[PDB]
């Protein structure tokens, strides 16, 4: 009925795209040889969202320079779901350069790409637009990933884009370059996408290691994260419902200029299995962590800055008259916090299905202008980098100029200066 | 002397299947659309016949249509109780909503399906003998019930001239609300609509919500409650079309004496008794006592202080075991001790009509059935302030232009968003001034 | 009568016209904003050709 259809590109975009098609498959009753299975009427109705149809197909598109980590998918949990033919890889690499991404070996891969999505918009009822997966700090999802929006923007020019995008972090990759590949990104989706996500691995490191006690965290824990946050923030599309239920009904209610389409996803309940022992799972509790710092996806806190606008998605059996309250009580002891000038800019869902091995749990979504925290501390290391003229040969050997890092970081300085505008603009 | 009602968007189209629901009750119409007690078959001039056409194999079919843009709440209708009732081509639907942007259902998505939706009007108009005019059930914040609305209502004044336009707005609330920017859309639509439209009764969500919260004891309501009480309203308001009877007075008579400018066309609808089977066991609630009720603010379906305003008009629908007597009698004890200031210009006299057909109840509803019930229509200056509050919230955002490139990006200008505010002022400076002292 | 049958097309016409001058207007701004969008998407292939060029230097 009202179709998106979602890419993964690159090592990063390939393995968390697998996990949300893992996890909404569940959710959805289908099982790895796409069958349903599942036991509410709620599963199937807008299962045509995501899935082509007696089996259901992702409408998915798997994207990168090199074979090794499609291979793992095709043969990971739920590896034979996805259609063969929706595979496009090349052998090259992109060596975690953006440039080799964006202009070289990812634009002689892009028209393979985009037959594959032409043919699968083509069979849409009424596409409504595009999901991408990928990460900002290494070549492949980075730079031809954004090198797909670019190009699919221009055939499909008004249809929503929305992107998922992991942004780098010392603390997950030691990989030098990845500030100079995540601006490069940062500057292409602030020109070309309508709404992104920004899924911070400082914030996945930090979750998993001090409030979840990993002390090692793996990718497999990090993604564990992203897989939660994906599922949760896609509810409103997929299950039946009022508010946020399309792509565009989202963009309007949380982007109020078309640069700030930055959010800041977060997930409750998170909480130790030990400390589970002392805290119970409530809507307040629920409520409280939604909207603390620890339990944000990208790592900025909220009371640094200030809301324009917020979705909060509450999952499972629960009193709708208890949900309301506790939306009202936090928003009143937290009124300083959203801007006076967006009159009732936090809207509330309740979808009946509740996450895998959860009673209930609920998902936010924040415009916040704190989200200028995340580009500052980008920002911090590329110019330290950039400064020096460090590892411009990589870019500069491809093709580019100086010149196109200078605006890319431009343009990134002063979305946080707009963030700041708009925090401090008062009624 | 038909009336074709035209259901527009999801809370156009739910309301809409409420009302219908409870017309049929009210007639003894069936799911099917047959009506046993009806010996004329095939057609007739019975004052059911308003709101009703009739086939030759006796189905007795809405004279509505229902459009939306995008299929999933007319689909509803489609496959549920009331399907075979209408005609396939009485509910029309596209793929793709105007995603709470008045721009879009006014333009973008709107202009595709306008044409078909106003053949499909034309149709129903073919087969009245005598078309007095049309009720449009709309919201105020979404993009189809703000945008699509309009435009329709500016293509039904080119199609049909001067012909009545009556509304059914649905004012927004937070409580329930979907979109940030439904003050836009509210103003957007209100100015567009305003020289088009001659008489439109706003139903504000939160008053409702808040009048089943407090009178029907429900928790948390749902639109099912919300539409139910809607309807009721709705079915007061029209019953004066639909049954006869020696004390029923016309819609359009009480429409004179509340419109007393065509700008100054917002009626303030207030209905009792709102109670449930629990309370009203064991109580019979008299003609003073449901009278006396229509002048508590907080029966009123527009969230507003009527006792700092002034009146232009009163006018009292009761139906079920009510006579003149009564009425009188209650109207004398209120007029004794009510904050009930009119206008110097205007009559002070009370405006009454009696249906007596009682009224009646959906089943698995909320509300009580009960003997007599009133809807009160006052023309009011008080009703400006549900502007003020709409026009503040408009205010704060369009200073920052918040939200406004998803309107420009579909094909608007900002010049439009001033000149809809421009006339939302002039509007509640014309609320001042109809109020204030002739020299 | 005639003064009210002149007036009731008067307001019919304004009405008539009014809309068809709108709905132009409100076509040729959106036909532009996407112009002006597929625009900048073609400078940026172009921009992607020079450097592609400039690489094979
Ligand atoms: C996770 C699947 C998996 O492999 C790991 C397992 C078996 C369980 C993981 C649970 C987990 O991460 O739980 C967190 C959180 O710790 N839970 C709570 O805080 C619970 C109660 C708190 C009370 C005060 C929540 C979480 C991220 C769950 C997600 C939901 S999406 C499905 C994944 C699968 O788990
Ligand atoms: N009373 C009542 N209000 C409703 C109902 N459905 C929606 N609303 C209100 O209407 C507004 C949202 O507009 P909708 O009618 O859903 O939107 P739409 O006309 O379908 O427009 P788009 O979906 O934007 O194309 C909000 O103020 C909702 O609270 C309903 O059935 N009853
Ligand atoms: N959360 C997460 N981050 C990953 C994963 N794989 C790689 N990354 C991050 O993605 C960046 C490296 O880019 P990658 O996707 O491997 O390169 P590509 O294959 O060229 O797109 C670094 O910031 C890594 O920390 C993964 O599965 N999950
Ligand atoms: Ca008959
Ligand atoms: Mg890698
Ligand atoms: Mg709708």
């Amino acid at each position: 009925m009202r179709e998106i259809v979602h890419i993964q590109a690159g090592q990063c975009g390939n393995q968390i795209g697998a996990k949300f098609w893992e996890v909404i498959s569940d959710e959805h009753g289908i099982d790895p040889t796409g069958s349903y299975h599942g036991d509410s009427d709620l599963q199937l109705e807008r299962i045509n969202v995501y899935y082509n149809e007696n089996k259901y197909v992702p409408r998915a598109i798997l994207v990168d320079l090199e074979p090794g980590t499609m291979d793992s998918v095709r043969s990971g949990p739920f590896g034979q779901i996805f259609r063969p033919d929706n595979f496009v890889f090349g052998q090259s690499g992109a060596g975690n350069n953006w440039a080799k991404g964006h202009y070289t070996e990812g634009a002689e891969l892009v028209d393979s790409v985009l037959d594959v999505v032409r043919k699968e918009s083509e069979s849409c009822d009424c596409l409504q637009g595009f999901q991408l997966t990928h990460s900002l700090g290494g070549g492949t999802g980075s730079g031809m990933g954004t090198l797909l929006i670019s190009k699919i923007r221009e055939e499909y020019p008004d249809r929503i884009m929305n992107t998922f995008s992991v942004m780098p972090s010392p603390k997950v990759s030691d990989t030098v370059v990845e500030p100079y590949n995540a601006t490069l990104s940062v500057h292409q989706l602030v020109e070309n996408t309508d709404e992104t996500y920004c899924i911070d691995n400082e914030a996945l490191y930090d979750i998993c290691f001090r409030t979840l006690k990993l002390t090692t965290p793996t990718y497999g824990d990090l993604n564990h994260l992203v897989s939660a946050t994906m599922s949760g923030v896609t509810t409103c599309l997929r299950f039946p419902g009022q508010l946020n239920a399309d792509l565009r009904k989202l963009a309007v209610n949380m982007v109020p200029f078309p640069r700030l389409h930055f959010f800041m996803p977060g997930f409750a309940p998170l909480t130790s299995r030990g400390s589970q022992q002392y805290r119970a799972l409530t809507v307040p509790e629920l409520t409280q962590q939604m909207f603390d710092s620890k339990n944000m996806m990208a790592a900025c806190d909220p009371r640094h800055g200030r809301y324009l606008t917020v979705a909060a998605i509450f999952r499972g059996r629960m009193s709708m008259k208890e949900v309301d309250e506790q939306m009202l009580n936090v928003q009143n002891k937290n009124s300083s916090y959203f801007v006076e000038w967006i009159p009732n800019n936090v809207k509330t869902a309740v979808c009946d299905i509740p996450p895998r091995g959860l009673k209930m749990s609920a998902t936010f979504i924040g415009n916040s202008t704190a989200i200028q925290e995340l580009f500052k501390r980008i920002s911090e290391q590329f110019t330290a980098m950039f400064r020096r003229k460090a590892f411009l040969h990589w870019y500069t050997g491809e093709g580019m100029d100086e010149m196109e890092f200078t605006e890319a970081e431009s343009n990134m300085n002063d979305l946080v200066s707009e963030y700041q505008q708009y925090q401090d603009a008062t009624a | 002397r038909e009336c074709i009602s035209i259901h527009v968007g999801q809370a156009g189209v739910q309301i809409g299947n409420a009302c219908w629901e409870l017309y049929c009750l009210e007639h003894g119409i069936q799911p099917d659309g047959q009506m046993p007690s009806d010996k004329t078959i095939g057609g007739g001039d019975d004052s059911f016949n308003t709101f009703f056409s009739e086939t030759g194999a006796g189905k007795h079919v809405p004279r509505a249509v229902f459009v939306d843009l995008e299929p999933t709440v007319i689909d509803e209708v489609r496959t549920g109780t009331y399907r075979q009732l209408f005609h396939p081509e009485q509910l029309i639907t596209g793929k793709e909503d105007a995603a709470n942007n008045y721009a879009r259902g006014h333009y973008t998505i709107g202009k595709e399906i306008i044409d078909l939706v106003l053949d499909r009007i034309r149709k129903l108009a073919d087969q009245c003998t005598g078309l007095q005019g049309f009720l449009v059930f709309h919201s105020f914040g979404g993009g189809t019930g703000s945008g699509f609305t309009s435009l329709l209502m500016e293509r039904l004044s080119v199609d049909y001239g001067k012909k009545s336009k009556l509304e059914f707005s649905i004012y927004p609330a937070p409580q329930v609300s979907t979109a940030v920017v439904e003050p836009y859309n509210s103003i957007l639509t209100t100015h567009t609509t305003l020289e088009h439209s001659d008489c439109a009764f706003m139903v504000d969500n939160e008053a409702i919500y808040d009048i089943c919260r407090r009178n029907l004891d429900i928790e948390r309501p749902t639109y099912t409650n919300l539409n139910r009480l809607i309807s009721q309203i709705v079915s007061s308001i029209t019953a004066s079309l639909r049954f006869d009877g020696a004390l029923n007075v016309d819609l359009t008579e009480f429409q004179t004496n509340l419109v007393p400018y065509p700008r100054i066309h917002f009626p303030l609808a207030t209905y009792a008794p709102v109670i449930s089977a629990e309370k009203a066991y064991h109580e019979q609630l008299s003609v003073a006592e449901i009278t006396n009720a229509c002048f508590e603010p907080a029966n009123q379906m527009v969230k507003c202080d009527p006792r700092h305003g002034k009146y232009m008009a009163c006018c009292l629908l009761y139906r079920g075991d009510v006579v003149p007597k009564d009425v009188n009698a209650a109207i004398a004890t209120i007029k004794t001790k009510r904050s009930i200031q009119f206008v110097d210009w205007c009559p002070t006299g009370f405006k009454v009509g009696i249906n007596y057909q009682p009224p009646t109840v959906v089943p698995g509803g909320d509300l009580a059935k009960v003997q007599r019930a009133v809807c009160m229509l006052s023309n009011t200056t008080a009703i400006a302030e549900a502007w003020a509050r709409l026009d503040h919230k408009f205010d704060l955002m369009y200073a920052k232009r918040a939200f406004v490139h998803w309107y420009v990006g579909e094909g608007m200008e900002e010049g439009e968003f001033s000149e809809a505010r421009e006339d939302m002022a002039a509007l509640e400076k014309d609320y001042e001034e109809v109020g204030v002292d002739s020299v | 009568i005639q003064k009210a049958i002149e007036e009731n097309n008067n307001f019919i016409k304004m009405a008539k016209e009014k809309l068809a001058q709108k709905m132009e207007s409100n076509k040729e701004n959106r036909e532009a904003h996407l112009a002006a969008m597929l625009e900048r998407l073609q400078e940026k292939d172009k921009h992607a050709e020079e450097v592609r060029k400039n690489k094979e230097l």
